[PDB]
């Protein structure tokens, strides 16, 4: 199983609602339905944090201008106006096979 | 939260052996997964082994077979690592974290004149907190 | 001289062979149906014997009693009767008065004759 | 003078009656091998030299489909069967799924599609560990999931199976009456379903018989003594089957010309599994084998036979099987410790009007078997290595007559009857049970002496 | 008329019913097992009745008068006021206690005598 | 005057013994429908008629509690349980921890806490799949597993198994039949006490039919007293032993279930169907019971007039609750209509008695999973029934205990309890004995032998 | 006196210990000791059935002597009457005539049975 | 003039036939406890008078090597086991690996790595749950996959056990012919197995036997009248196993040495597990102490006796076994409700020519398969406590080794692993007959004309 994270990086206009996408060879559904999803936001100069998990919520503590999306093998994390704090490098989980990988990552930077 | 406490840093010659330490405060190890991971300045995360929260599975990316390998003392309050054939290209920053997992049952035969057959699968819910990490560089 | 030979002969001439017709008289479920079928020919053949001991003739193929019968159920000359028709045809002609017949022989006869020998046997 | 009445004991009577009945084999021939289902490997043998007794100035009335030695044996055969089936392991685990896929390569291209190759990913005898089996499988005993299949009977109740040593062919069974009862058969050479029998006998002990199963043909019974004969409860009724019975036989041959090998499987321990091996050589089709010029005869006989009870210019027809479950539509026999299912049609095109050599029949296997009507139980067929070869004879024909056939022209029939009560009874149509009362009494010149 | 009609009677009164109580004396499943068990011991128990009736000779007679005196110190009641006034099992419960001498006495006293004698007479 | 002794045969004897009962069914008239289980798959039909023998000048002793016929039966009947329930299908997968909520839809305000609905890990008919299953249980079967998830009462003990809802379990009368050698007696004094010789004494081949039915402390649906009310015991004097009842009239006993139950079916392997409660539809009533009260004091009067006469005639006599324990002697339980009952007869007795508008009701308590008998080693879950039961049932006895610790012969009160059974089937049973009959005899008269 | 005691005896002494010897002549619940006494039970009730039904067939029921008429060929023994009852047990006794027994029996009942039957059937025709 | 042959009836006659027997034990004597697996519940109680008689100038040919009711007691031993078995619990769930270590409690160093520390994940009252508890075990009852072990007989026939309260103890059995059949015995104290015997008699029932459960040697039954002595189909064939029956007991201790400790399990509802648990107090070898002088005198007693059909001053020897299925290779027997297995090895060290104990190991089984079926298996329970075990040894059954030259040096090896010798050893005196009462004989008989 591989993943792929596109693109990998972006410019951004502060205040302007952006997507991103993660690919992977296989679907992420379960047997049961369940999605193994969770996206994560590293700063530079520290760790990653979850923002999304399982493909349908946000984790605790999120403003509600995360969003994701995608089913099987393509999803995408979109966020509404986006601002100076979401500069950042983003990585999707693997969580359905094991081995447990990330994607390749997608940075966020505001245009200049 | 629950403190975490890991080696110094440390230079060693190439194509030796090195030793880490790990330490979480309430001795949490037994109810979080054990987690060991490498990154290097510039280039992306690679995980490298983990230890279940009962200590009972464990796991090691398959670049790092024969070099590695899973160690806790009594009780589980802390946990050691041995690093073996390594050369300057392995010098890196190495990160001791907790974490997550779900322990859901995959087959099952149900039998009716004993226990039934039953296999589980483990797989990841989230990565818990880090510790500060530790950096070891390999030179002469 | 096989068995039911007298099947193909007459009733007067029936009488020859009632010797071989008593000779045959005597955890897996071929064995249990072997036992119930062992005994329940078992209580036939007391229930049989109860009803000659009853009467008073056992150990005897044939008896003699004094008990007429009313010729009614069967109006029919003995000649014609024994010379002609088979033992079925006569059973198949006198099949339902039997309970009455049981009953006649078992009481007007035997405890009577039993009684009078007790009598008897007093003197 | 007047008469009277004396006892008489020892008198010969039939009555009608019923009782319970025994084993009698002959000689316990087969004690020398083990083992065999029919005979239970033992029981009580038998003297060669029961004595058939004509009875002369006796006639007898017989009545089939409503005497019941038949449904007794019928109950006994069954009572058999799941008998020699109770002390051998069942087949619960293997209701888990299939993952399959065709069998290719050393084919015929007819039997495309017959075979299929799955796998499983079960556990072992010990109950830690899985492993991974594969087996052959006919296309007839699996059923699609939604590739993946599933076996058939797993929505309905288990399926057991082991233990196969066990012979299925038929041994001779006879059935002695016990003690007050007799047996009586009918002499003459034709005799309807029922009435009267100018010529009567009786014996201690029947005939060998066998509990062979049959569904469209009968097998291996006894030849007619004259002519082709035609029975039923009553022929104008078209929800009653009819009876008809060969004179002369009629000779089949049936093979498996692929040579098969058996594995032995292991799931729980002190329980073996035998599912069939890879096959050797090329893949052709099983067939059997029957004469054109004779079945053109009786056939012929057939339709002569019909003509009697029926408007002498009817037209006649046989056809192709109304359709339903396949225990009715094909015919079957177990020859050789195998099912055999294939279909009648191509004996049955035909059509008669008054005044090279063979014939080709494609026939199919089945592996899991519904055994008569019951829905409670279920067994798997052991393979069974190297290739198969049946000789057998044809007697009998097992008929239905369909509806309409308005103004008394143009009569069909198609094939029916496929409970084998018929077959038992199209063999037991000789033999009643009689009831025997020694008692008895009579008049007599004879009265009792005094003291 | 009914069966053990007999009890409200003599003894003098009860012979006559004596064929009526003969008549009933013998005429996978655990309740099949257990009807296998009540026919055995009643066959049993029937057999055991008409083999002391062979062993005595009174086999296939209801009464069966012997030469067999006995000692007046069991009974200290005659015949008439014995039987047309008092009930049978006033005499049983009078008597229950010498019925093994009973056995024994009627069976060797008399039974193997008397078969003796026959074979004597048969001599000659 | 030389008497000989002289063997007579066929003589009437009588002598207590024990033998095996023979069943018996008036002409098999249970075959009408089908299936029972007291009927069983088949027993013997027997004539309608069975000649009733009075005997004049005969006495003869009836002493209950020292017969036999009662553990005989009393066997038979749970050999015949045990059977029924062979066949069918075990119930263990049952039993892993349940999640449950409480159910408060339609449901009235003393009915809260009663109807719980319950989901938990139980697989298919296939090997390798699971499915969700959920059905509406009673408080009174589960158990909490920590102090929420539930389980139910009876995985600590002996395996669970389902009843075969094809058989139905109402009683039937059953008649019995002595074996070849024997017969049975009937007493037939009025006013028969327990022990001593009966004046009037007559005899049967066959007894009548007795319905095999389950109580614990109201004899239902049984025989009457045909004078008046009758009071029975071993010993008076022990208080350890029960005090039997029995009513010269009877009152109606009316017990339904007002809730319009519905039931579902699940599978679980080749074969298995299992039935389950279904949702409710209307307002949920708890099942009750109604009786006259009127009826119900001038029954008590009787009674209590049928004691005085074994105590102090000035004494005073009151009823009370039962002293407590284990639910099946502490309430009133009865079968009506296929399924089980569990009602307070606290207030059934409460009232007192001194010298010299119409009907009550009763909660109900309703129970699936049985303990059935004092049996440990096994158990059973009863199937739901659809729709609204109903049962009508007479009353025909009591069963009482007595208090101890009394002085002065005054201040009597009564309790009832003792869940024995075996004291049903006496109250049912207690006109009867088997006895033997020895054709033997030997007598002196004046007959000696022919000479040879 | 004891069972068997007449196999020590001669065909003299054996005869009145006749009786002694014919006292004994035939005498959960699954438990295999009980099925093998059922089975013994049935068997031993069987054969002695088998017994007096050929005894009443003979027509010497009830008699533990019986005085025949049947004639017979002189090669079966070889001792006079007075050694055989004399010199000799019961034992060898049937040792020596145990091949003529089915003959015997045969004989028994076609040449005496059924014929005096036959006598008695032309006295009952008075 | 002429003889009329009469028929008389009351004739004894003997002739050699089979039936089934009639279960025998002594006044009901076992029904005062619940109950012995041989004795069950139910059977006939016996004769309190077995009355014996001896025959008047009579002689008789016995056949043994030819009797029936050997057999038919082994089929009846097997249905009796079968039948205490049955309504028992089943042990399949333990065919599950067992992880072991080798843990010792102040063991002997001829003790060591026999006792392991087993323990498997096992079941719970719930089918949800698993727990994991220890127990210990034989060396002999384990066997390694591949330190993990598993049951050695998982890959055969099913392990049972269950029902506790069952007496493993034998009690003697007599037994009577049914109706019409009799017993014949020999009274001659020297007689052969076969042959006639000059000094016959008969019984109504044979004395009562003890099912005793042996390999090696005759235990703690009947004893030899006059001298020892020995017996053999054909004294030529060595195929044929070698009776010997001693005239003079031999006393026998065994034990073990140390107490016992039982745990209880509940695999299942129902299914309550008995298990040993720890032992404490020093480890020792269970073993068997017997008097030497006895044993080398006896063994000169049948030397004595042996040299009888071979011809003198010819060397006798015994010696150890050849090996084999261990059943057969070791001296195994059941006391205390526990089965043995010892070496008796040491006994036989000795030659014979012409013109104060000794103590012996012996070894502990739990799964045994009894007989020589593979089809049935037992686990015995753990008996508390220590086992004391006193007997007497009554003979011993061997077999003759094949070869050698001369007729000369002889050696001989304890052999016959068929139970059939143990029954018969005792039943060799009795024998089976049918009883015609018809008779017919010559005489003055006219049967008088009516
Ligand atoms: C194996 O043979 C079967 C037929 O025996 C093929 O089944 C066909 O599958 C397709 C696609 O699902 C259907 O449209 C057809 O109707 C099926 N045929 C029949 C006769 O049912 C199957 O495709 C074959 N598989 C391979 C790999 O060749
Ligand atoms: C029954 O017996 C008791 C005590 O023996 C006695 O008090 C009572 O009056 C008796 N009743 C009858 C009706 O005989
Ligand atoms: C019922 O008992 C008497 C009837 O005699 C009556 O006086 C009494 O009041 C009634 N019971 C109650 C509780 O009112
Ligand atoms: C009490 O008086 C009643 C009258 O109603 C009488 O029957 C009873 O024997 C008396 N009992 C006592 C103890 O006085």
């Amino acid at each position: 199983v591989v993943i792929t994270q596109s693109p990998l990086f972006l410019p951004v206009t502060p205040g302007e609602a952006a997507s991103l996408s993660c690919k992977c060879s296989h679907s992420l559904q379960h047997s049961t339905g369940a999605n193994y999803l969770a996206w994560y936001l590293q700063r530079p100069g520290q760790t990653p944090r979850l923002l999304i998990h399982l493909a349908t919520h946000r984790a605790s503590g999120v403003p509600d201008r995360f969003s994701g999306s995608g089913s099987g093998t393509d999803f995408t994390l979109k966020i509404s106006r986006v601002e100076s704090d979401d500069v950042g490098t983003y990585y999707c989980m693997q969580g359905l096979h094991s081995p447990w990988t990330f994607g390749q990552g997608t940075k966020v930077e505001i245009k200049r | 939260q629950v403190q975490l406490v890991q080696s110094g840093a440390e230079v060693k010659k190439p194509g030796s052996s090195v030793k880490v330490s790990c330490k979480a405060s309430g001795n949490s190890f037994s109810n979080h997964d054990v987690h060991w991971v490498r990154q290097a300045t510039g280039q992306g995360l690679e995980w490298m082994g983990w230890m279940s929260h009962e200590g009972d599975k464990t796991g090691l990316a398959q670049k790092f077979q024969g070099r590695v390998t899973i160690t806790r003392d009594s009780g589980a309050s802390t946990v050691y690592m041995e690093l073996r054939g390594l050369t300057a290209d392995d010098t890196a920053i190495y990160y001791c974290l907790t974490g997550s997992k779900h322990r859901l049952r995959d087959y099952f035969l149900y039998n009716e004149y004993g226990p039934n057959y039953e296999e589980w699968g483990d797989y990841l819910a989230t990565l818990d907190v880090w510790g500060h990490g530790t950096a070891v560089t390999v030179s002469s | 001289l096989g068995f039911l030979g007298a099947a193909g002969s007459t009733m007067g001439a029936a009488s020859m062979t009632l010797t071989v017709q008593a000779r045959n008289l005597l955890l897996t479920v071929w064995g249990i149906k072997q036992l119930q079928a062992r005994v329940l020919a078992v209580e036939r053949y007391l229930r049989d014997q109860q009803l000659l001991g009853i009467w008073g003739c056992s150990g005897k193929l044939i008896c003699c009693t004094n008990v007429p019968w009313n010729s009614s159920w069967s109006n029919r000359n003995l000649s014609e009767i024994w010379d002609n028709m088979t033992w079925l045809q006569w059973d198949k002609e006198i099949s339902n008065y039997t309970q009455i017949i049981y009953g006649l022989l078992e009481e007007s006869q035997n405890q009577q004759e039993k009684n009078e020998q007790d009598l008897l046997a007093l003197d | 003078e007047n008469l009277w009445v004396t006892v008489y004991y020892g008198v010969p009577v039939w009555k009608d009656a019923e009782t319970t009945l025994f084993c009698a084999s002959d000689a316990k021939a087969y004690e020398t091998e083990k083992h065999n289902v029919w005979a239970t490997h033992a029981c009580v043998p038998t003297d060669p030299n029961p004595q058939e007794i004509h009875l002369e100035n006796v006639t007898e009335e017989f009545n089939m489909w409503k005497n019941n030695m038949v449904e007794q044996m019928h109950t006994d055969i069954i009572s058999l069967w799941d008998q020699s089936l109770k002390p051998c392991v069942k087949l619960t685990p293997l209701c888990v799924t299939l993952q399959c896929t065709n069998v290719t390569n050393n084919i015929t291209d007819d039997m495309r599609g017959e075979l299929k190759n799955c796998s499983f990913n079960m556990t072992t005898e010990l109950r830690d560990k899985k492993q991974k089996v594969y087996s052959l499988f006919y296309r007839l005993d699996v059923v699609q999931i939604n590739k993946e299949y599933r076996l058939i009977n797993c929505n309905t109740s288990a399926i057991t199976q082991a233990c196969p040593k066990v012979s299925f062919e038929p041994i001779p069974i006879h059935y002695c009456a016990p003690a007050g009862f007799a047996i009586l058969k009918c002499k003459d050479k034709k005799f309807n379903g029922t009435g009267p029998c100018p010529s009567v006998s009786t014996v201690q002990c029947t005939h060998g018989i066998k509990p062979v199963v049959s569904t469209q043909l009968l097998l291996n019974g006894s030849l007619a003594e004259e002519e082709v004969m035609i029975r039923s409860e009553n022929i104008t009724n078209n929800a009653k089957n009819i009876l008809v019975q060969f004179n002369t036989p009629v000779q089949i041959n049936c093979t498996r010309p692929n040579n098969n090998t058996r594995k032995s499987i292991r799931i729980g321990p002190g329980q073996a599994f035998y599912a069939t091996g890879d096959i050797i050589g090329d893949i052709r089709q099983a067939h059997c084998n029957v004469s054109k010029a004779t079945w053109n005869e009786t056939l012929g006989k057939v339709v002569k036979q019909l003509r009697k009870h029926f408007g002498n210019n009817t037209i006649i027809r046989f056809a192709n099987s109304s359709g339903g479950d396949l225990e009715v539509t094909t015919h079957s026999f177990n020859c050789g410790g195998e099912f055999f299912y294939c279909n009648t049609s191509g004996l049955f095109n035909s059509t008669w009007i008054s005044n090279n050599d063979s014939i080709t029949l494609p026939c199919r296997i089945k592996q899991i078997i519904n055994m008569w009507q019951r829905i409670g139980q279920a067994m798997y067929a052991p393979p069974i290595q190297g290739v198969i070869r049946c000789v057998s004879n044809i007697t009998g024909l097992i008929l239905t007559r369909d509806g309409g056939s308005t103004n008394s022209t143009t009569e069909t029939f198609r094939p029916g009857g496929g409970d084998m009560r018929d077959n038992w009874r199209s063999e037991l149509y000789k033999y009643k049970v009689v009831k025997i009362e020694p008692l008895g009494v009579a008049p007599t010149r004879c009265k009792r002496r005094v003291v």
